[PDB]
């Protein structure tokens, strides 16, 4: 997987993780389904993100993103 | 993953919005990317390009706006100039104001002493212009004097023109135009649908950050259906047509694995995501009879081409940013033979009219069933033959279509059942739009009482649905639906020809008014102090 592609998927990442921690939070997340006129409960946005986050810390980090992604 | 969804709506919606913000959504590279030739690489074009003026100041967008840039340095052309704005705005003008406004015309530019007299249109011809003015004045007044104008620029200007610095300039952003087009002209972004020969998706050319649709057609799954003919067929059509309600192609370009169609973008979505995931399924009459009657056209339009279109189902047709419709997927159209009938049982399940069904022959006929289909599914919120989600055999449904007759409910109108059981009749000899005057007699039925379809091929009638820019009307993308792999099929050097007739690259009309579109032409088209040559232009050296 290419550098190009690395560079789009962190990109996106960055839509996100808006404060840049280099972790998404639920509260970021909410932000971002919000802008698309969902409107998650706090549990859903957790279901979200455990879905994603492996190593079980509440938060999604730009390797799992790519993971994801990938 | 659930997450994956959200991703890829932020994602396409952060592109369609200008892209990051700044530069339009520009590459940051653009202007390396479109950087011009200097002048004396441009030689071979200067020797081969037809020198006609219709199309190099007229037809051709960036060659029209650089002619009048030229003619604007002059101050006997720019009357000209100014006259032709002024037909224009004339064309456009509703008819109450005609006859003000084509006063206001003639008293500016065809008086012998008026403020911006225009002296080439002949004086006899503007009599004749005063008189019609004077009894009951219509939209194509002052055709006859915008061709006089044409006909005074197409000589001693067009040919000082050609030897300007604005027609070298014009031959550099020709070369720009028939630069290869690969897979690094573009990014892609979330696949929007499946079908055919591949899939559907948003994309967007990295330059100019213009968004486009980008149809995929898998080169080893072409090869294993034999579908070269068809694909080619497919591009052929959408090139040739140019309908405001036809889907059109503005560039075809070649992968290592595929063959692409690059197509406007319908950023409203289709009309089977707004009956069925917008609410209550279906909507109201206004709606649907608005989308009937572009329909209508749209299939006019391929019908003057003696095309039959074959497809239609609410999946296939789209809307733009401003609420109105355009036919997408020409992959079942077919040119019928003047004067006869075609053979070909294709298309989906429920929506094959009964002579496609019965693979009898058949001409334009199966386009009426199919808009009969389509007015009935957007009042009612379901087929006319199959229930909402009915897992019901194909062999029931083709029955259905030959056997039963539609049930209709309180939400049509008379008007409304009216035309859908005349565009639903079975045998296609008695069906609408099948007679002599063919969409004539459509349009005057009373479903279409109020609606001037004169007004609507004009653009000149508001749709009842905008759709929200920041919306995305598609199913989400782990929703789409996908092919298994294509599996021992070998591409060859037998398959290069066809390759290179289908991969034409840009489509020179479309790519001009994308360059104008996002401002690549303003932000480009620059020249040294007080408009002298830059150094591309400087035949002296770089
Ligand atoms: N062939 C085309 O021009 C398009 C097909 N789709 C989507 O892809 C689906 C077909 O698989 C459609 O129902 C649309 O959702 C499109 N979506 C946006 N623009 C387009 N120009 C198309
Ligand atoms: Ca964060
Ligand atoms: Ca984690």
């Amino acid at each position: 997987l290419t550098e190009e592609q690395i560079a789009e998927f962190k990109e996106a990442f960055s839509l996100f993780d808006k404060d840049g921690d280099g972790t998404i939070t639920t509260k970021e997340l909410g932000t971002v389904m919000r802008s698309l006129g969902q409107n998650p409960t706090e549990a859903e946005l957790q279901d979200m993100i455990n879905e994603v986050d492996a190593d079980g810390n509440g938060t999604i980090d730009f390797p799992e993103f790519l993971t994801m992604m990938a | 993953m659930e997450l994956e969804n959200i991703v890829a709506n932020t994602v396409l919606l952060k592109a369609r919005e200008g892209g990051g913000g700044k530069r339009k959504g520009k590459s940051k590279k653009w202007k390396e990317i479109l950087k011009f030739p200097h002048i004396s690489q441009c030689e071979d074009l200067r020797r081969t390009i037809d020198r006609d003026y219709c199309s190099l100041c007229d037809k051709q967008p960036i060659g029209r706006l650089l002619f009048r840039q030229f003619c604007e340095t002059r101050p006997g052309l720019e009357c000209y100039i100014q006259f032709l704005d002024s037909v224009a705005e004339y064309e456009v003008t509703p008819d109450e104001k005609l006859g003000e406004k084509g006063k206001k015309i003639m008293t500016k530019y065809l008086t012998p002493k008026s403020p911006v007299f225009i002296a080439q249109v002949g004086q006899d011809l503007v009599s004749q212009t005063e008189e019609k003015l004077l009894q009951k004045p219509c939209k194509e007044l002052f055709s006859a004097c915008a061709q006089s104008v044409h006909e005074y620029l197409r000589g001693e200007p067009f040919h000082e023109y050609l030897d300007s610095m604005f027609f070298d300039r014009f031959l550099q952003w020709k070369w720009l135009e028939r630069q290869p087009v690969t897979k690094n002209t573009f990014r892609q972004y979330r696949v929007l649908g499946k079908g055919g020969f591949g899939e559907v998706c948003a994309c967007q050319v990295r330059a100019t950050g213009k968004m486009y649709a980008c149809k995929r057609l898998e080169k080893k799954r072409i090869k294993k259906r034999k579908g070269e003919s068809m694909a080619l067929n497919e591009k052929q059509i959408l090139e040739k047509v140019n309908s405001q309600f036809v889907v059109n192609l503005a560039y075809a370009y070649e992968t290592k694995d595929a063959l692409c169609l690059v197509l406007t973008i319908m950023n409203g979505g289709d009309l089977k995501f707004h009956i069925y995931n917008m609410g209550n399924p279906g909507f109201e009459e206004e709606r649907a009879l608005f989308y009937a009657a572009e329909i209508l056209c749209g299939l006019e339009d391929l019908h003057h081409e003696n095309t039959v279109y074959r497809d239609l189902k609410p999946e296939n047709i789209l809307l733009d940013d401003y609420g109105h419709i355009r036919i997408s997927d020409l992959g079942l159209a077919v040119k019928i033979p003047e004067g006869d009938l075609i053979r070909g049982r294709v298309g989906t399940v429920g929506y094959m009219a009964p002579e496609v069904l019965n693979n009898q022959r058949y001409g334009l006929s199966p386009d009426y069933w199919g808009l009969g289909c389509l007015i009935y599914e957007m009042i009612e919120g379901q087929s006319p033959f199959r229930g909402r989600k009915e897992k019901v055999k194909r062999e029931e449904v083709d029955r259905r279509v030959l056997e039963t007759e539609e049930v209709y409910s309180h939400k049509f109108s008379e008007e409304a059942k009216s035309i859908c059981k005349m565009l639903l009749t079975k045998d296609a000899k008695q069906r609408l739009g099948c007679q002599e005057e063919e969409a004539a007699e459509v349009k005057r039925h009373p479903f279409f009482r109020n609606m001037n379809f004169k007004r609507l091929e004009a653009g000149m009638l508001d749709p009842p649905f905008v759709p929200d820019p920041r919306a995305v009307y598609c199913k989400d993308v782990l929703d789409i639906e996908q092919f298994s792999t294509v599996k021992g099929v070998n591409l060859d050097h037998t398959d290069d020809d066809f390759y290179s007739k289908f991969s034409t690259g840009s489509v020179s009309i479309p790519w001009q008014n994308e360059m104008i579109e996002t401002e690549c032409f303003k932000e480009l088209n620059v020249f040294g102090p007080n408009g002298t040559l830059p150094p591309d232009l400087n035949r002296n050296h770089p």
